[PDB]
C-alpha cells in the first residue's frame, strides 16, 4: 500500500507492506504495524492529515512526505 | 508435404465442401477473410495424432496442431495416386528429438540422435539413433497403412484486413435509418448515418467505450459513417 | 556506446479506433527509461542480436543511412530503400554496405527518423516517425504502422544512432479527442506509475491506497519422494503370457 | 583383428563340443552385441547367435550359444553328423565396428 | 526374399573395379547395408555400411580412403566401388543388412535375410 502528496504535487512516494516486517523485499522505519519505506518518520507529534493505522499519521512536511 | 518437413501456404482475397467428394472432413465451421494452410500424405493410422489435444511421435517430433487453434482439416484416401509397388520411402517423418515441438515447430537437421551419454559423433550405433523414418507405402497396405492425403486450414480473423473466400457477394449503400449489414471482416444490423470525424486509417472501425462497434471504413471508399443503435427505447 | 533512454516507444498495432478513450494495454512496450545505445559513428559501426522486439533512431541528416537488413527465425528479409523501386526481399548473404552501390519479396514507394519493429506471430508489424530535433526525452505520439507477412539485425549506408529493444509492460493511455493517443503511462516502471496505473486516472489526490497483492516467491524447490526403487514386476504382470 | 580360436574342433555325435570364440573386454567384455556362425563351405553362411546366446527364429535344434566376459561360448549342443562343414564367429565392436574371428573347422567322429 | 549382386568385374592388376547389389521384398530401405568379403580358407571382412535411409555409413579404417560405397532408391539399388587397387587385391566379395536396431516391421528383420549373393574381383585369362 501507498501513500502521495496527490499526483498534481509530486512525484516523491511512499509505500507500506501491510503489517509485513523488513528483512524481505533509502528511509525505512517500523511501527508495530509492518515495514514503511520512502516517508519520513517524525518525532514532532501532528493532527492527522492522512492515516497510517495504530495511531500512526502522515502528511507532507519538512517539503516532503513525513509521518 | 512429408510432415516432418511440412510446406506453408499462404493465401487471401479470393467451396469445395459444396461437394462431398473427397471422404474426410475435421472441422469446426460450414465466409471469412484469409487463412494459412499445411498439407500432408498420412498412413491413415497415424491422424490419430493430428488433432487438438494429441499424443505420440507426430504431436512429439513432426508437427504440432496449436491444442487452441481454429481452422479446419480434409483428407482423403490417396492410394490411387500414391500406394505403389516397392517405392514410395520418399515420404518421411522424424521418430526422435532432442525436444518436443511447440505448435508449427518444425526441425530438418538430420544429425544421429545421440541418447543418453554417447558422443556419437555424427556417426549411427547402439545408443546412437538415425532421427527419421519414411513409410515406404505400398499396394498390399492395409488401410491403416494406406496412404490419405490431407489438407490442412487455419484462420487469419484479424479483420481490417481486406480479403474473402471465393463464394461472397455485395449490394449498395445507404446512408439513412436501420438496416442489415456485411462486410467480410464485419456483420449485423444497425441505424446508420455520417460520421464527424476520420480514423487512423489502419484501424478498419471505430468502437464504442462500451466496445461496440461505432464506424467502419467503409469499402466503398474506406469512407467513415457513425453509427446509432437502430432507435429503440421503454414505453 | 551506451545512453540513456526516455518516452515514445509506443504504437498502433490494434484495428479498433476509440475516440478519447484513455485506454490501458498490456502489449509488449519499450521500458522507457535510463538504458540505450546511443552511437558515435566509427570505423565500426557492427551487427548485433535481436532481442524481443527493436526499437531505433539515427540522424544522417543527407539521407546517410541507407537502413538496415535482418536474419530471422534463429531465409530471413532484408529492404533497401530509394526515391524508386522501394523493395524488400529474402535472399543469402551475398553483399557489403558500403554507399556506392531468393525466395519472397514485396515492394513499395538536426534531422531524424526513428523506427521500431516486431514480428507479428505470424504476421509482421513495422512503425515509424520522424521529426528534427539529443535524445527523445519529452513525449508525444508515435508509431504509425505498416505490416508484413511473418533473429539478427546489419545496416549500411560523422553521424549518429541509436539502438534499443521491447519488452512485454503495461501502459495507461491518454488522449487527444480525435482519438488519438496523445499521451500515456506506464504501469510497470514505477510503484507510482503502478498506483496511477492501476487507479485508472491521469491523477489521484493525496492520500492512502491499496497498491497491490505481493508474495515472496520460493526460494528454491525440494521433492521428498520415497526413499526406495524395487522394480514393480510389470514384465511378469504382462508376460506370463498364458494369459 | 586378432581375434582367434582353435581348429578341428571335433568329436562323436551327442558329444557337444564348444566354441571359446574369445576376444577382448573391449568387444566381446566390451559389449552385449556378440554374434556366431557356421557353414559347409562355400555356402552363403549359417548364424545361429546374433547375441551372447539369443539364436534367430528357426535356429534352435542342437544349438547352445553363450558368453561370458571375453569369451562367446557357444555349445553345439551335441554333434549330429551334420557337417562336411566349418564354424566361425563375429561382434559388434568400438566406435559402432564389428570384428570376426578365426572361425574353426569341425570334424565328427565314430 | 530377393537378393542379387554383379559377379566377376575382373581387370588387369593395379586399377579400379564397380559393384551392384539388389535386394527386395525385404522393405529395401528398412536398415543400414553392410559390405563383407572373405577368399577360400582365408576368413570374412566386413569393411563398412550405408544407411538407405539416409547417406550415413560407418567404415573400418582400414579400408577407407580406397573402397567407395553408395547407394539408390530409384531402382532400390546399392553399390560399390573398389578403386586403383594393390596388385593381387582378388577374393570374392559381397553384401549384407544387419545392425544394431529394430526400426519397426519385422522387428528383428536383420543380418542373414541379406547376408547373401557373389561376385569375383579378379584378373584371368581367355
Ligand atoms: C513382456 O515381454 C516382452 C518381450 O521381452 C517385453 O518386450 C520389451 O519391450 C520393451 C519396450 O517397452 C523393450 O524396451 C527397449 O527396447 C529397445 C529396443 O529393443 C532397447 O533399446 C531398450 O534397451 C534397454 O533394455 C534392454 C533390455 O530390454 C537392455 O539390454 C539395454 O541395454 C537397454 O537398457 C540399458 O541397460 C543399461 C544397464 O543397466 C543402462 O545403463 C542403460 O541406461 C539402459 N538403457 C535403456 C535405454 O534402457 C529396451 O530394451 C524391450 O527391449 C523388450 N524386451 C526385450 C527382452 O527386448 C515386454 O515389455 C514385456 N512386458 C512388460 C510389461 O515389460
Ligand atoms: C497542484 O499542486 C500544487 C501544489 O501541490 C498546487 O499549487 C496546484 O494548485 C495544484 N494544481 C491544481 C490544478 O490545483
Ligand atoms: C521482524 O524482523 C526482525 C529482523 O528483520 C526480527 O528481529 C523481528 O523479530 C521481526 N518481527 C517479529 C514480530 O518477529
Ligand atoms: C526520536 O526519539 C527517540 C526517543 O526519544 C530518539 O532515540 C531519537 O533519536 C529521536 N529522533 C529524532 C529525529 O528526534
Ligand atoms: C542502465 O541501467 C543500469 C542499471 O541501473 C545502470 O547501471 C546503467 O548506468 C544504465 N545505463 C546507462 C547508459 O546509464
Ligand atoms: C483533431 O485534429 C485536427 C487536425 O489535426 C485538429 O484541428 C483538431 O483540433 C483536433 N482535435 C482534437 C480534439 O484533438
Amino acid at each position: 500500500s501507498v501513500i502521495t502528496p496527490g499526483t498534481n504535487t509530486s512525484n516523491q512516494v511512499a509505500v507500506l507492506y501491510q503489517d509485513v516486517n523488513c528483512t524481505e523485499v533509502s528511509n525505512v522505519f517500523q511501527t508495530r504495524a509492518g515495514c514503511l519505506i520512502g516517508a519520513e518518520h517524525v518525532n514532532n507529534s501532528y493532527e492527522c492529515d492522512i492515516p497510517i493505522g495504530a495511531g500512526i499519521c502522515a502528511s507532507y512536511q519538512t517539503q516532503s512526505i513525513i509521518a | 508435404a512429408s510432415v516432418y518437413a511440412w510446406n506453408r501456404k499462404r493465401i487471401s482475397n479470393c467451396v469445395l465442401y459444396n461437394s462431398a467428394s473427397f471422404s474426410t472432413f475435421k472441422c469446426y465451421g460450414v465466409c471469412f477473410t484469409n487463412v494459412y494452410a499445411d498439407s500432408f500424405v498420412i498412413r491413415g493410422d497415424e491422424v490419430r495424432q493430428i488433432a487438438p489435444g494429441q499424443t505420440g511421435k507426430i504431436a512429439d517430433y513432426n508437427y504440432k496442431l496449436p491444442d487452441d487453434f481454429t481452422g479446419c482439416v480434409i483428407a482423403w484416401n490417396s492410394n490411387n495416386l500414391d500406394s505403389k509397388v516397392g517405392g514410395n520411402y520418399n515420404y518421411l517423418y522424424r521418430l526422435f528429438r532432442k525436444s518436443n515441438l511447440k505448435p508449427f515447430e518444425r526441425d530438418i537437421s538430420t544429425e544421429i540422435y545421440q541418447a543418453g551419454s554417447t558422443p556419437c559423433n555424427g556417426v549411427e550405433g547402439f545408443n546412437c539413433y538415425f532421427p527419421l523414418q519414411s513409410y515406404g507405402f505400398q499396394p498390399t497396405n492395409g488401410v491403416g497403412y494406406q496412404p490419405y492425403r490431407v489438407v490442412v486450414l487455419s484462420f487469419e480473423l484479424l479483420h481490417a484486413p481486406a480479403t474473402v473466400c471465393g463464394p461472397k457477394k455485395s449490394t449498395n449503400l445507404v446512408k439513412n435509418k436501420c438496416v442489415n449489414f456485411n462486410f467480410n471482416g464485419l456483420t449485423g444490423t444497425g441505424v446508420l448515418t455520417e460520421s464527424n470525424k476520420k480514423f487512423l486509417p489502419f484501424q478498419q472501425f471505430g468502437r464504442d467505450i462500451a466496445d461496440t462497434t461505432d464506424a467502419v471504413r467503409d469499402p466503398q471508399t474506406l469512407e467513415i459513417l457513425d453509427i446509432t443503435p437502430c432507435s429503440f427505447g421503454g414505453v | 556506446a551506451y545512453t540513456n533512454s526516455f518516452t515514445r516507444g509506443v504504437y498502433y498495432p490494434d484495428k479498433v479506433f476509440r475516440s478519447s478513450v484513455l485506454h490501458s494495454t498490456q502489449d509488449l512496450f519499450l521500458p522507457f527509461f535510463s538504458n540505450v545505445t546511443w552511437f558515435h559513428a566509427i570505423h565500426d559501426n557492427p551487427v548485433l542480436p535481436f532481442n524481443d522486439g527493436v526499437y531505433f533512431a539515427s540522424t544522417e541528416k543527407s539521407n546517410i543511412i541507407r537502413g538496415w537488413i535482418f536474419g530471422t527465425t534463429l531465409q530471413s528479409l532484408l529492404i533497401v530503400n530509394n526515391a524508386t523501386n522501394v523493395v524488400i526481399k529474402v535472399c543469402e548473404f551475398q553483399f557489403c554496405n558500403d554507399p556506392f552501390l531468393c525466395t519472397f519479396e514485396y515492394v513499395s514507394q538536426k534531422n531524424l527518423r526513428e523506427f521500431v519493429f516486431k514480428n507479428i506471430d505470424g504476421y509482421f508489424k513495422i512503425y515509424s516517425k520522424h521529426t528534427p530535433i539529443d535524445l527523445p526525452q519529452g513525449f508525444s505520439a508515435l508509431e504509425p504502422l505498416v505490416d508484413l507477412p511473418i533473429t539478427r539485425f546489419q545496416t549500411l549506408l560523422a553521424a549518429a544512432y541509436y539502438v534499443g529493444y521491447l519488452q512485454p509492460r503495461t501502459f495507461l493511455l491518454k488522449y487527444n479527442e480525435n482519438g488519438t493517443i496523445t499521451d500515456a503511462v506506464d504501469c510497470a516502471l514505477d510503484p507510482l506509475s503502478e498506483t496511477k496505473c492501476t487507479l485508472k486516472s491521469f491523477t489521484v489526490e493525496k492520500g492512502i491506497y491499496q497498491t497491490s497483492n505481493f508474495r515472496v516467491q520460493p526460494t528454491e524447490s525440494i521433492v521428498r519422494f520415497p526413499n526406495i526403487t524395487n522394480l514393480c514386476p510389470f514384465g511378469e504382470v504382462f508376460n506370463a503370457t498364458r494369459f | 583383428s586378432a581375434l582367434t580360436q582353435p581348429a578341428s574342433v571335433s568329436g562323436s555325435p551327442g558329444q557337444s563340443i564348444t566354441i571359446s570364440c574369445t576376444g577382448t573386454s573391449s568387444d566381446v567384455g566390451g559389449y552385449n552385441f556378440v554374434s556366431w556362425y557356421q557353414q559347409h563351405p562355400g555356402k552363403a553362411p549359417k548364424l545361429m547367435i546374433y547375441d551372447v546366446s539369443k539364436r534367430p527364429s528357426g535356429v534352435s535344434n542342437r544349438f547352445s550359444g553363450s558368453k561370458s566376459g571375453n569369451t562367446a561360448s557357444l555349445t553345439i549342443s551335441g554333434l549330429q553328423a551334420e557337417d562336411e562343414a566349418d564354424c566361425y564367429c563375429s561382434s559388434y565392436t568400438s566406435s559402432s565396428t564389428f570384428v570376426f574371428g578365426t572361425g574353426t573347422k569341425v570334424t565328427v567322429l565314430g | 526374399v530377393q537378393l542379387v549382386q554383379s559377379g566377376a568385374e575382373v581387370k588387369k592388376p593395379g586399377a579400379s573395379v564397380r559393384v551392384s547389389c539388389k535386394a527386395s521384398g525385404y522393405t529395401f530401405t528398412g536398415y543400414y547395408m553392410h559390405w563383407v568379403r572373405q577368399a577360400p580358407g582365408q576368413g570374412l571382412e566386413w569393411m563398412g555400411w550405408i544407411n538407405p535411409i539416409s547417406d550415413g555409413t560407418n567404415y573400418a579404417q582400414k579400408f577407407q580412403g580406397w573402397v567407395t560405397m553408395t547407394r539408390d532408391t530409384s531402382i532400390s539399388t546399392v553399390y560399390m566401388e573398389l578403386s586403383r587397387l594393390r596388385s593381387d587385391d582378388t577374393a570374392v566379395y559381397y553384401c549384407a543388412r544387419g545392425g544394431s536396431r529394430c526400426s519397426g516391421g519385422n522387428c528383428y528383420g536383420w543380418a542373414y535375410d541379406a547376408f547373401d549373393i557373389w561376385g569375383q574381383g579378379t584378373m584371368i585369362t581367355v
